[PDB]
């Protein structure tokens, strides 16, 4: 659902994160990856390592599909509409994972912003990356 | 719990320096926050209405310090989470009837609360090693559920 | 999201259900907190003993709000918006639980309806019951 | 698994009357229906396409058949799940990576594929026995994730 206090704690928190978005967009990866060796399954034609370009490239992905979301909050089912074919439809992702990549997701930001990370703005994010899981998951639905 | 040289080491040194005081309450703290539902098992706390009086209740500070017990002592007894937990799953299990899926959350939120004190000293690897810990925590609570 | 085919088999399988809907009701009730025992720590108030009348009222509301989504399915989180509240601000119910229910109230139409539970309307009710579940906790998003 | 003596015998009537060789196919198949993400596993079987096609692809009839054979195992060796269980666990885990969640997913398709068979003789307690059971059984195969 997400309220104003909520949106504003996100884009709140967001706009503080701003020019390293991807740079934690493949540190939550890797995290994931490492903490949740389940999840690699997808990534074959991908390079795991501590150094992957492709990690990197990937996390901007993941990041830039979130900005696009936190702008634009008040709709994402169809912003995301797109993203939600290919999760869901082509590559078939088991709902679990999108609960692992959110931890992941949450335990990077606390990681470098230790000012911001109020025990309501984690509640905050929480409720808005569980907005954006449940939305491609949606699909299935 | 497997936990290799390389990770033994690094959920050492780590929780060597960590703040067992405050960081116990920290955790707890956050649950009833993040996880509303969850204060239905605190409401003898006290004033659960805003973060503001969760993270001051002193009735709370002083249950996560009880808490954070449990693993330094779990911690310490890897080879036998089981045995250890024995008495506290017979508690939370036929008792209090928390559901085993609420004692992985805590075991997250946990992980959020190092990574927020120990920031970039909690690299990815170091992660991978305390979440196989708190998992084979959230095991041994559990156990009683059959 | 649910799909018009899968409407078709929501609105099918409920109105072949019809009559016995409450007790139906009450029959996934017993079954849950039978099955999952810690399901019972909100219902103390109530007498869980096979014959319970309170069960079997209770099973009738469940049932009947039920029967309020699959009519309005195109739009739940109105009609539905106030047992939102109760369930999520109030109550405090587990969100875990409306998993262990939706599962009982599957394994009780399988039991009664042994004709069009094919795998396909068994899917389109698990979908609905996840929508509904969805809703019900939407107040903690 | 605990099984009191009345649970034991609902678990032991029902199981005897099951068609042992249909009904393992009928679970498989609906979970690959009802839960499409799985089907990510089982790409060399054929046309999945739709329920009709999954319904039929005797690859399925064939695999869901083995399937139910570990639990009839397994419900002939309730006093230890783990043992029984360790080949299995060591495929599933470390050569296919299912994660341990999609094991209760499969163990209630199969309770209520059991509740269509059995109708009404498939009462409450009958299945909070069941329930029992493949939970113990989804906790086995999920053992080698420590
Ligand atoms: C917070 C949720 C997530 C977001 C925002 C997200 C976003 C994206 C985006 C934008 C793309 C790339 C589109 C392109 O470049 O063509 C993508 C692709 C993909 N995602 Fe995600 N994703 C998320 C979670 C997941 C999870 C949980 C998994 C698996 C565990 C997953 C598996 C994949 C795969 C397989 C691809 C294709 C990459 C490839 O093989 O080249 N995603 N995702
Ligand atoms: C990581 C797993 C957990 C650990 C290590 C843990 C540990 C403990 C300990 C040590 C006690 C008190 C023992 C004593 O007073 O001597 C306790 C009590 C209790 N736990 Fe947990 N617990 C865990 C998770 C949870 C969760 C998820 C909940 C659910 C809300 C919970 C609810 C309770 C309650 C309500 C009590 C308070 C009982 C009282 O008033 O004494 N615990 N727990
Ligand atoms: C499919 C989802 C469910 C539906 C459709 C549903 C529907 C309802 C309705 C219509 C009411 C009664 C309002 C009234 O008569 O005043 C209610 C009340 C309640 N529900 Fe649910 N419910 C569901 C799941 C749950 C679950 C999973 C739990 C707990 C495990 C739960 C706990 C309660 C409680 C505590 C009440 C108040 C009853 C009392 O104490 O008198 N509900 N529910
Ligand atoms: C209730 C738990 C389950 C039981 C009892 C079970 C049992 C089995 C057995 C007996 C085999 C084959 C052994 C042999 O060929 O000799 C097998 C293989 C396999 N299982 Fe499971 N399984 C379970 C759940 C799952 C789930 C949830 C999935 C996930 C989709 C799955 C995926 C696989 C796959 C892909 C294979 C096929 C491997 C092959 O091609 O041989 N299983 N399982």
């Amino acid at each position: 659902v997400l309220s104003p206090a909520d949106k504003t704690n996100v884009k709140a928190a967001w706009g503080k994160v701003g020019a390293h978005a991807g740079e934690y967009g493949a540190e939550a990866l890797e995290r994931m990856f490492l903490s949740f060796p389940t999840t690699k399954t997808y990534f074959p034609h991908f390079d795991l390592s501590h150094g992957s370009a492709q990690v990197k490239g990937h996390g901007k992905k993941v990041a830039d599909a979130l900005t696009n979301a936190v702008a634009h909050v008040d709709d994402m089912p169809n912003a995301l509409s797109a993203l939600s074919d290919l999760h869901a439809h082509k590559l078939r992702v088991d709902p679990v994972n999108f609960k692992l990549l959110s931890h992941c997701l949450l335990v990077t930001l606390a990681a470098h912003l230790p000012a911001e990370f109020t025990p309501a703005v984690h509640a905050s994010l929480d409720k808005f990356l569980a907005s954006v899981s449940t939305v491609l998951t949606s699909k299935y639905r | 719990v497997h936990l290799t040289p390389e990770e033994k080491s690094a959920v050492t040194a780590l929780w060597g320096k960590v703040n067992v005081d405050e960081v116990g309450g920290e955790a707890l703290g956050r649950l009833l926050v993040v996880y509303p539902w969850t204060q239905r098992f605190f409401e003898s706390f006290g004033d659960l209405s805003t973060p503001d009086a969760v993270m001051g209740n002193p009735k709370v500070k002083a249950h996560g310090k009880k808490v954070l017990g449990a693993f330094s002592d779990g911690l310490a007894h890897l080879d036998n989470l089981k045995g250890t937990f024995a008495t506290l799953s017979e508690l939370h299990c036929d008792k209090l009837h928390v559901d085993p899926e609420n004692f992985r959350l805590l075991g997250n939120v946990l992980v959020c609360v190092l990574a927020h004190h120990f920031g970039k000293e909690f690299t990815p690897p170091v992660q991978a090693a305390y979440q196989k810990v708190v998992a084979g925590v959230a095991n041994a609570l559990a156990h009683k559920y059959h």
